[PDB]
């Protein structure tokens, strides 16, 4: 199973659906793989410095959840084959 | 309410309010003194009687060295130049990379006990001008007038273990044009001459792509000549010198030092980072501070990186427009961000633990 979110412009974490579509420049986002045991840190290209700054926040927030986790900050344009396979 | 910036650089202070575009007071970081009788002048008081008055740079290759001179300035940036009360206002200020426990706890102490700040934060100069170009991972060359530091920065932080120093940057090239102009017959020796010849740097030297070939070609190229009018109205002409003074960038040996060139110790940083991150790091060489500035320095360490990395590896090579100010931008930015108001230092917190605070908040 895999669960996606949203840092929102005012810094709301928000679930939303989770495969190809939900990618856009300006959004930072998150992706648990529970099979591979990874929290996958999204972040667009035009993604503000402060959803950055909350997106690593957020990513650390719900590694409490899963402590053991890897935890992978990822950027649009140079994605690991691994994540694009989990969505499309 | 407003919150102050303040960068000190070895050779320039940039200071301002929170949420200007740019800094609002650039002025020299000296205090000059008169020599008869074995008062003092700081800033621009200090260069408008340069011939009377013996100069001192407080802050050498980044770190604070004289702290009584440091603390003139510091007065004199919130008295005269900003013309605030520093006991009204939140001030951040910067530091060097890898600056030692020591100066940032005196320079805490010092903001606290002697300006009475209500609050105040210290940042590293690389960081700030990373956020500053909307990143919070990346490599930073970051190049003044006293020191040039690689810094490669993840998820927000910089990693000390990988930073390299290099006691190389604008006024050693400075030096070393005057050196070389000799080579033509010209003579500059003084502090003012110095000044003319740093002038004569920031208008007519640029990075070339192929230096060998630039030597080669310089005898039958028409273009390479340039000329420049000195204060007296006389003019001079130099031709590679304008390229042979900033290659000293990437070769240092030509003022005698044996470290690696700044293409070689950006690889050198990357290579002490771990695997996982060598990628981000390429493809986000953020170029910072006055001495990148040479036309054709981007160019030239895309070439050289290119060179050094793997075959495949994105390598991106970023030198923002408003980089002569962007640490000071940076930190404008980020006392700016609303997550940032917990991050302050009080003078609450600093009178429960003293100056070793700064350890655990910064
Ligand atoms: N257009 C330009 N071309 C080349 N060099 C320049 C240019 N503009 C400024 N410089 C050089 O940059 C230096 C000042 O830059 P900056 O203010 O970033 O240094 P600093 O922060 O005071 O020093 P440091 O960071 O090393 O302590 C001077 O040596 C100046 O000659
Ligand atoms: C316009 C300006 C540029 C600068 O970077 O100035 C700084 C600070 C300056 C202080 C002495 C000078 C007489 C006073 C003011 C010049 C400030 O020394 C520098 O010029 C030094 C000496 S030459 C050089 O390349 N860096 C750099
Ligand atoms: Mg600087």
């Amino acid at each position: 199973m895999v669960e996606a979110f949203e840092i929102d412009s005012d810094a709301k974490l928000t679930e939303t659906k989770a495969r190809a579509s939900t990618i856009d420049t300006e959004k930072v986002l998150v992706f648990i793989d529970h099979d591979e045991k990874t929290i996958y840190l999204w972040r667009g290209a035009k993604a503000e410095l402060f959803k950055k700054l909350m997106g690593t926040r957020v990513a650390a927030k719900l590694s409490h959840n899963y402590p053991k986790y890897r935890i992978r900050p990822i950027t649009e344009g140079s994605e690991p084959a691994a994540f694009l396979d989990l969505l499309g | 309410t407003t919150a102050l910036v303040c960068d000190n650089g070895s050779g320039l202070v940039k200071a301002g309010f929170a949420g200007d575009d740019a800094p609002r007071a650039v002025f020299p970081s000296i205090v000059g003194r008169p020599r008869h009788q074995g008062d003092s002048y700081v800033g621009d008081e200090a260069q408008s009687k340069r011939g009377i008055l013996t100069l001192k740079y407080p802050i050498e290759h980044g770190i604070i060295t004289n702290w009584d001179d440091m603390e003139k300035i510091w007065h004199h940036t919130f008295y005269n130049e900003l013309r605030v009360a520093p006991e009204e206002h939140p001030t951040l200020l910067t530091e060097a990379p890898l600056n030692p426990k020591a100066n940032r706890e005196k320079m805490t102490q010092i903001m606290f006990e002697t300006f009475n700040v209500p609050a105040m934060y210290v940042a590293i100069q690389a960081v700030l001008s990373l956020y500053a170009s909307g990143r919070t991972t990346g490599i930073v060359l970051d190049s003044g007038d006293g020191v040039t530091h690689n810094v490669p920065i993840y998820e927000g932080y910089a990693l000390p273990h990988a930073i390299m120093r290099l006691d190389l940057a604008g006024r050693d090239l400075t030096d070393y044009l005057m050196k070389i102009l000799t080579e033509r017959g010209y003579s500059f020796v003084t502090t003012a001459e110095r000044e003319i010849v740093r002038d004569i740097k920031e208008k007519l030297c640029y990075v070339a792509l192929d230096f060998e070939n630039e030597m080669a070609t310089a005898a039958s190229s028409s273009s390479l000549e340039k000329s420049y009018e000195l204060p007296d109205g006389q003019v001079i002409t130099i031709g590679n010198e304008r390229f042979r003074c900033p290659e000293t960038l990437f070769q240092p040996s030509f003022i005698g030092m044996e470290s690696a060139g700044i293409h070689e110790t950006t690889y050198n940083s990357i290579m002490k980072c771990d695997i996982d991150i060598r990628k981000d790091l390429y493809a986000n060489n953020v170029m910072s501070g006055g001495t990148t500035m040479y036309p054709g320095i981007a160019d030239r360490m895309q070439k050289e990186i290119t060179a050094l990395a793997p075959s495949t590896m994105k390598i991106k090579i970023i030198a923002p427009p408003e980089r002569k100010y962007s640490v000071w931008i940076g930190g404008s930015i980020l006392a700016s961000l609303s997550t940032f108001q917990q991050m302050w230092i009080t003078k609450q917190e600093y009178d429960e633990a003293g100056p070793s605070i700064v350890h655990r908040k910064c």
